[PDB]
């Protein structure tokens, strides 16, 4: 069901099975490097039932480049592609060793992808700066041209991040809204007093 | 507007669109305390790097990435791994690694921990088209290269914006230079598989396809002997 679709809950305790198989995965997680996940949890976060075959799409920063590549190889993926966001002002402008003007988002790879529109974009976005922690809404349209119609998955999003096909799972999103049945029946299945603690 | 969906409109890659206190007696300070420019001719597979000697502040490591001629001998990954380049660095210095933009982004990384250094900055070497608006594995347009910075031991930006060079030319932005020096890290600085067009002064540029050398291990190391050992690069000369 293409209509924008949540469930505010912790991303660690959620049983994600529920949900279905997703030809793209993004995360933009609170790596340890607020409320954050360690190490141990990152590597623990169940990711490898999501897809089958598509694309991972992780942001990192920092230590996490290396973390990031980790997790990403132990939830299965290869690590194909790296977008570079260059955060600029709205005049067009770039904003310890080295002062940082860009974010990375790696491009991760599994199983065997069919009917993708690889190299329509280029691997570098640009554009404006705006809440702190948002990434830029281009990388939902490049997402959308590389796999289009198909159904998506964020984690650790936030309320402006839904988007039509996607579903967003985050602590700060406000409840729950589904709308795929097929998510609903099994969502009703395995939460049938609508709770998740453990 | 969206540069993104602009860029599969026109062919105009986003970065095109970015616009680009002194900070200059810095500049005059590194040009002073630098070392006149050495170089040597040595097929670096079959050389011993142990004759490189002192051992170095700074090395920087451009490796011939396949890669790099796309639309044209190599080093891979397995080659450049198998370097000794903790052998030549000193207990606190710095690497800066030419990693392309493929596997290089993995392996480089594997690189740096093989041989002691944990990565500080992925410094991007930003490409633009402005003059012309593909690995299988690849989902996306290849349009930068990075250059890994990291330590071992104890004023600019993290992006180098130029135009995509000419086909066939794999020189890599002199800009790398401005940044390294500006870091102030010492002067023993290194470049491996560096060319004729890249000698600098204040650089050691050691590769196979130099024409002229003139190396010498004790002249070089008379650069930095005392009063001169642990000179910043940034600092006035000693009287
Ligand atoms: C950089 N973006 C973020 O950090 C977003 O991720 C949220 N978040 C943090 N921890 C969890 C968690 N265990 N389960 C679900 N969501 C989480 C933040 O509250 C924030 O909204």
């Amino acid at each position: 069901l293409f209509p924008p679709q949540w469930i505010c809950c912790d991303i660690r305790y959620l049983d994600v099975s529920i949900l279905g198989k997703f030809a793209v995965v993004m995360a933009d997680p609170p790596w340890d490097i607020y409320g954050t996940l360690t190490d141990d949890e990152m590597r623990r976060l169940n990711i490898p039932v999501l897809q089958d075959d598509g694309f991972l799409f992780l942001w990192v920063t920092g230590r996490a480049m290396e973390l990031g590549r980790e997790c990403l190889n132990l939830w299965g993926y290869e690590r194909v592609d790296e977008i570079i966001w260059v955060k600029t002002n709205q005049l067009q402008r770039i904003i310890h060793w080295l002062n940082h003007g860009k974010e990375h988002c790696l491009v991760g790879v599994k199983g065997n992808p069919q009917g993708f529109n690889q190299g329509l974009d280029c691997d570098v976005i640009v554009a404006e700066v705006r809440s702190t922690s948002h990434k830029p809404d281009e990388i939902y349209g490049m997402i959308e041209r590389l796999s289009p119609g198909t159904r998506k998955i964020e984690l650790f999003g936030r309320p402006h991040n839904v988007q039509p096909n996607w579903i967003t799972l985050g602590n700060q999103l406000d409840g729950i809204h589904l709308l795929d049945p097929d998510v609903v029946a099994r969502f009703k299945q395995r939460y049938p007093d609508g709770i998740i603690s453990k | 507007n969206d540069y993104c969906q602009h860029f599969v409109d026109t062919g105009h890659r986003p970065q095109n669109f970015i616009r680009d206190e002194l900070i200059r007696l810095k500049d005059e300070l590194i040009a002073k305390s630098n070392t006149p420019p050495m170089y040597l001719q040595a097929d670096i597979e079959a050389f011993d790097i142990r004759e490189l000697t002192p051992k170095f502040d700074v090395i920087l490591l451009e490796p011939p990435l396949e890669e790099y001629y796309r639309e044209t001998k190599c080093w891979t990954w397995d080659d450049i791994m198998k370097l000794e380049i903790d052998e030549i660095a000193a207990p606190r210095s710095f690497i800066f690694l030419w990693c392309g933009s493929g596997e290089g982004l993995d392996l480089g990384r594997v690189c740096l921990r093989k041989w002691g250094y944990r990565r500080c900055e992925d410094i991007c070497w930003i490409k633009t088209n402005k003059n012309n608006p593909l690995d299988p594995k690849a989902v996306f347009q290849r349009t930068k290269e990075h250059c890994l910075m990291g330590i071992k031991g104890t004023v600019d930006i993290d992006l180098i914006i130029t135009e995509e060079p000419e086909i066939g030319n794999i020189e890599k932005p002199v800009e790398i230079f401005h940044i390294i020096e500006h870091f102030c890290l010492g002067r023993r600085r290194l470049h491996l598989f560096g060319r004729d067009s890249t000698i600098r002064p204040g650089w050691l540029t050691v590769g196979p396809t130099l024409t002229n050398s003139n190396y010498n291990a004790e002249t070089y190391a008379s650069y930095f002997s005392a009063p001169n050992s642990y000179l910043t690069g940034c600092t006035e000369e000693i009287e």
